[PDB]
């Protein structure tokens, strides 16, 4: 009925900070984006 | 290829066999002319004057 | 209390131009440091064999 | 039947090991004093020794020690010149026919790529130089041939070139046959691969860079593909 | 004082080794066979090759320590 | 025939498409006849086939397999596409036989 | 031609996904990969290995036979 | 307003080819090699170009010019050995790509498969002439043998061989011909590869399951651009290992002696990527039969689509066909090994059996096994 | 059924480029040179290639190789002078093409 469909749990994939459902994502958005972009920047430096 | 094993294709071949034979002659004459075979051009009455 | 990665993103990685400037400066300094370290490792492995280790005995 | 050379523990057989430039200098002394009389190294010049085993002034002194034929003068006839580091190592013979005539019809090969031209390389050369032996019963060698078990056919036209005290090293190292053979083989390996040390250094640098990059690019790929690899799909027919 | 090279020492060191010794005795047998006959065509190159292979393997493992 | 049934079951298990939840007719190569047969399938069968194929592709993307009890059982495998494909091939054969005359 | 707008007709399929910045790149990398790698190896080994085992046996036998053929035959020198 | 990436003509072509291309989501790492091939090609051009800036195709200067490249040119050794080992990497990727096509039934793309066969022949010719270029002993004598193979052609063999040679044997004329042809062919290869991708994009790419993947398609760019970059990085790692630690591993030492027309080297064998064909060539005692077998060894790929008798496309669900495929791969490895080995007692018979097995597996065993599998699946 | 010329990919490209391309009915002879340029290009590629089968790029063997082409190679002089004068024809056609573009306002593309 489009209302009995529930998003399946992704907790086994979610990063550590965003695991808690009662804690806002904007708190750690900068940290996660910075981690991924630091990986990207180091890769680009090596390349 | 049993799809083509029919009476119509037998008739179709007979209709195009003369045409295919003519194109084969064009290829044969062309090959002899282009390569100057001279195994065949020796028989040709006027061309055999060369070599 | 933002973490180190959060500070990095806010200062440098958020804007693509600053991202590229950080990449360029890091490329310069990483090239220098990596070349120095790799040369040190290679010369330590081949210590006493290279010309720069024996040239002094023949320099004048 | 043929005999394969053993794998001697050369100091450059390591994954990142370079050459012993002292051994290169000793091997060059061996070359200029022993095999230069019959063998040639066309593709090696004195300038190639400047950054390897001899300083620039020493290389100039080595070059000036041998006369080299120069281009036509005003009269139009060739003359001789003291030599310079731009010159290549002198040819012992003018043409290969002269070399064959002087060596009983056998052409002494050029040693610039010898270690790179023979299977086994420096191992084969070292086993050949030190492997001269009295021919076994049943072997009949033609005149002017010597039995070397490692040379194909076991009948080589090269008389044993090295022996104890064949040359007196400048470095003072004892001039045993094994020492001379090892030094000359190291020098010939340098001649075949003058980029050996630089190639090893670049290989180390590229190994470090690849060890840094491959996990990083792999992490980037995993980051991009996480969307699909965590994707949960459901089928909800009415 | 005659500047004894390590090569002779190492070759002698192998020559007293089970592989070196067995190859040497088989080489001696082949030598006796060839010498005994008058116009035989057989050669001792093969057995010599076996002996030299074993000995030079040992020499490769031992020699370079002594060389400077 | 019992040995034939056993070897058929063994080959069905060996051919690992059941491990992906697929059915036999999902793995068929989509040539012209198969394309037409798929286009003739009723809507429910077509939707089921599409979802099964998509799920199999998702599984193969992650190099994973369906749980042991979710594999398609050999005895409950349905040849849903077979009748439609048989009819399509029969029609093609009839057209070719007419063309032969 | 073939474009994302019109490739196939699909109905009633729901896909849930996550942002790359909300999920871990290597989740349970070893604890799940190693059993999965072992499963794939067990599945594929009986299909892949035997031809290469046969090739290795043939290679060893051929090398041994060639080396034996190069060896001297005593019976040729009986006299 | 509009989007430049979707409207501009060149941008349209590039977007439809590499950015917005619908790609199957389940294609494995075996699909990287295609892109890898392209990279190799690009490399083989760039590197090759920087070898032509110093190489001179004259018998009196070719070997000396190569030694100058590897002795005097700044980083000339890097470029030279990158070229030499990149050719081997190109053929490794070619063999793996053809194996992927055979295994997953990718040959059902008839036009793509045929253009691929043409590409394979062109690359083989380019590599042969490029190997002749250094004018070493190996180059000269391998060229002599391979070109002399053409003399087996009846009634035109001698004339054709002497026309290709530009004389009575392999000499300066042949060397310059080969330099020109080797320079020009890779650009024809690039054009053929463009046509190849054009044909491939007409139906999209296949997938390991062998089932149409239109229900599960992803944009090529975000996923497969980075996946192909990672694959190219791994290929570059392998190539740089070969160029910086064993630059002479896949070569032959006898190619470091200047070509001697009056003295054959101890052994005459071609580069490893040809050995298998060479092995087949040596199985047939007859010269013409050997040449025909060598040609058929590659032309069998043309027959491959017609030999497909199974109801399923990929071999992923055909264990018996998988066993046959791996037997074929082991057989190809055997043929390569024997082509390396001399023509003596065990090698002759093993090579004859291996060639027979290769043709039998590709022609007879595989269709029969596919029919058996079809009967086992009740269709 | 369909038409192979209008359906096959390569045939589609060729048909839309040189077969069914809508072209103005009044373009004068000045619009020939474009195609001529292509012709010239192909010629320079063919002829030049056959010069590369005998030319060596060493200063000690460059002039001698060119004379070898002009004296010894069969019809070598034909190919050499075809190349030399075809470069000049290429530039004549290029200049006429640019002049046509300027005169008829073709630079608006
Ligand atoms: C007596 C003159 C002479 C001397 C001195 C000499 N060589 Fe040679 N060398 C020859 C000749 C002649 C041959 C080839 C003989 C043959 O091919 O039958 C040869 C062959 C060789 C070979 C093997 C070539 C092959 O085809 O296997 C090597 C290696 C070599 N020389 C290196 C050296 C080195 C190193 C030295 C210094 C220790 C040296 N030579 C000194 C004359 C000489
Ligand atoms: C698919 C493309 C190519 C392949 C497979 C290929 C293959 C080869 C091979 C195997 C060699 C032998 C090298 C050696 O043994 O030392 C070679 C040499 C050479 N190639 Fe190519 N090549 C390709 C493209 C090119 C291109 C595009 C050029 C020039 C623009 C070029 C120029 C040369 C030159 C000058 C040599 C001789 C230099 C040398 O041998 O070091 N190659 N090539
Ligand atoms: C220089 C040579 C070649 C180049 C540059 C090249 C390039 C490519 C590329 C980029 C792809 C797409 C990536 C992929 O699907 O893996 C591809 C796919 C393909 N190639 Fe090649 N290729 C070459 C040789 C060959 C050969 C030798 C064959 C067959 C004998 C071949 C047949 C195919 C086929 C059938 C596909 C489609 C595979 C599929 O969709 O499953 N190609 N090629
Ligand atoms: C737009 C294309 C080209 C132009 C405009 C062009 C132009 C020229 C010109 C002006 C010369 C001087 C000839 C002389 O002074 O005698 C020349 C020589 C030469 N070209 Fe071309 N060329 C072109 C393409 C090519 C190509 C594609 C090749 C090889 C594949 C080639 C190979 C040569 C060679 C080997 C020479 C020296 C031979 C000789 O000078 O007789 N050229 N070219």
């Amino acid at each position: 009925s489009h209302t009995d469909i529930r998003v399946p749990d992704f907790s086994d994939y979610r990063r550590a900070e965003v695991l808690d459902s009662t804690k806002s994502s904007k708190e750690s958005s900068d940290a996660r984006k910075g981690f991924s972009y630091l990986i990207t920047a180091t890769t680009t430096v090596g390349v | 290829l049993s799809r083509f094993l029919g009476p119509r294709y037998r008739e179709l071949a007979r209709n195009w066999i003369p045409t295919a034979s003519m194109w084969g002659a064009v290829g044969a004459v062309g090959l002899v002319w282009a390569t100057d075979w001279r195994l065949i051009l020796d028989w040709v009455p006027y061309i055999n004057g060369k070599f | 209390a933002p973490t180190l990665t959060a500070r990095l993103y806010s200062l440098l990685f958020r804007r693509t131009s600053t991202f590229a400037l950080t990449i360029a400066v890091g490329a310069l300094f990483f090239e220098r440091a990596f070349d120095q370290g790799a040369d040190a490792i290679y010369e330590h492995i081949n210590q006493g064999k290279l010309w720069k280790h024996i040239k002094h005995k023949y320099e004048n | 039947l043929e005999l394969h050379a053993p794998s001697y523990p050369w100091s450059h057989r390591g994954l990142l090991s370079s050459l012993d430039h002292t051994s290169i200098r000793r091997g060059f002394q061996v070359y200029k004093q022993v095999c230069s009389s019959c063998h040639s190294m066309d593709y090696v010049a004195y300038r190639h020794l400047v950054g390897v085993c001899y300083t620039e002034e020493e290389a100039k002194a080595l070059a000036e020690e041998v006369e080299v034929q120069d281009g036509p003068n005003e009269d139009g006839e060739m003359f001789m010149r003291p030599g310079k580091l731009s010159d290549y190592f002198p040819k012992p013979y003018p043409n290969p026919e002269a070399a064959r005539a002087a060596n009983n019809g056998a052409l002494p090969p050029d040693l610039s790529y010898i270690v790179r031209a023979r299977h086994g390389g420096e191992d084969y050369v070292f086993s050949l130089l030190t492997g001269y032996c009295e021919p076994p019963t049943g072997v009949s060698l033609r005149e002017g041939l010597y039995f070397n078990p490692y040379f194909p056919g076991q009948a080589i036209a090269m008389a044993p070139p090295i022996y104890n005290e064949v040359l007196e090293f400048d470095d003072g190292t004892p001039a045993t046959m094994s020492q001379v053979a090892k030094d000359v083989c190291t020098f010939l390996r340098w001649a075949s691969e003058p980029e050996h040390d630089h190639r090893k250094r670049m290989g180390l640098k590229m190994l470090m860079m690849m060890g840094l990059l491959l996990p990083l690019v792999y992490a980037m790929k995993r980051h991009k593909w996480s969307v699909l690899k965590s994707r949960k799909l459901a089928y909800r027919p009415p | 004082e005659e500047l004894v090279d390590p090569l002779t020492t190492v070759r002698e060191q192998c020559e007293q080794i089970e592989k070196c010794i067995k190859a040497r005795e088989r080489l001696e047998l082949c030598d006796q066979r060839v010498s005994s006959r008058s116009q035989t065509e057989e050669d001792c190159t093969e057995e010599l090759f076996d002996f030299l292979h074993a000995r030079d393997h040992c020499v490769a493992h031992k020699l370079f320590n002594s060389l400077k | 025939s019992k040995w034939l049934e056993g070897i058929r079951k063994w080959y069905y298990n060996a051919a690992g498409f059941n491990k992906l939840g697929l059915m036999r007719d999902d793995t068929i190569y989509e040539d012209d006849d198969v394309k037409e047969a798929i286009r003739r399938l009723p809507e429910n069968l077509y939707n089921d086939r599409v979802f099964r194929i998509k799920r199999a592709l998702d599984l193969t993307m992650r190099q994973q397999i369906l749980p042991k009890e979710q594999w398609t059982k050999y005895e409950e495998d349905k040849f849903y596409l077979e009748p439609y494909l048989k009819e399509v091939i029969r029609e093609r054969k009839e057209r070719e036989e007419w063309a032969k005359k | 031609g073939r474009e994302f707008g019109h490739l196939t007709r699909m109905r009633h399929v729901i896909t849930y996904s996550l942002s790359p910045f909300e999920q871990r790149a290597f989740p349970h990398y070893f604890t799940k990969g190693i059993p999965n790698v072992l499963r794939r190896t067990r599945a594929c080994i009986l299909r892949v290995a035997p031809p290469f085992v046969v090739f290795y046996l043939v290679y060893t036998w051929g090398t041994q036979e060639f080396e034996k053929s190069k060896r001297k035959n005593p019976a040729a020198y009986e006299n | 307003m509009t989007n430049i990436r979707k409207s501009h003509p060149l941008m349209k072509i590039i977007n439809n080819a590499f950015i917005d291309l619908p790609a199957p989501s389940n294609i494995s790492s075996w699909w990287n090699f295609g892109s890898l091939l392209g990279i190799c090609l690009i490399l083989q051009i760039l590197t090759g170009l920087f070898l032509a800036m110093h190489y001179t195709s004259d018998t009196t200067t070719a070997f000396s010019s190569v030694t100058h490249i590897c002795r005097d040119v700044n980083y000339g050794w890097v470029i030279r050995y990158l070229h030499a080992n990149g050719a081997s990497m190109f053929f490794i990727c070619l063999f793996i790509h053809v194996g992927r096509g055979l295994y997953y039934g990718s040959y059902m793309f008839l036009e793509t498969w045929n253009i691929g066969v043409v590409l394979l022949f062109t690359v083989m010719a380019t590599a042969f002439m490029g190997y002749v270029l250094p004018w070493g002993q190996m180059s000269f004598w391998g060229a002599t043998v391979i070109t002399n193979l053409l003399s087996a052609i009846p009634y035109i063999g001698t004339d054709l061989v002497e026309w290709i040679w530009g004389g009575f044997s392999v000499d300066k004329a042949t060397l310059t011909r080969f330099f020109a042809f080797h320079f020009i062919l890779p650009f024809i290869i690039t054009a053929l590869a463009a046509v190849h991708l054009l044909f491939l994009h007409e139906t999209g790419s296949n997938n390991p399951t062998g089932i149409s993947s239109d229900m599960d398609k992803i944009p090529f760019h975000p996923y497969y651009t980075i996946k192909d970059i990672l694959g190219a990085l791994f290929m570059m790692l392998i190539l740089l290992i070969l160029v910086l630690f064993s630059p002479d591993l896949l070569g032959d030492p006898d190619n470091y002696t200047p070509a001697n027309p009056l003295n054959t080297p101890p052994h005459i064998k071609p580069e490893w990527y040809f050995l298998f064909a060479y092995a087949i060539l040596r199985s047939i005692p007859n010269k013409l039969g050997g040449v025909l077998a060598l040609v058929a060894s590659i032309l069998i790929l043309i027959l491959m689509p017609m030999l497909h008798t199974s109801k399923q496309r990929s071999m992923m669900f055909r264990p018996l066909s998988q066993c046959l495929f791996w037997m074929l791969v082991a057989d190809l490895i055997t043929l390569t090994w024997i082509g390396g080995q001399p023509v003596e007692h065990p090698f002759i018979i093993i090579g004859q059996l291996a060639s027979i097995l290769y043709f039998l597996i590709i022609l007879v065993l595989m269709p029969i096994t596919s029919i058996i599998e079809n009967n086992l699946l009740k269709w």
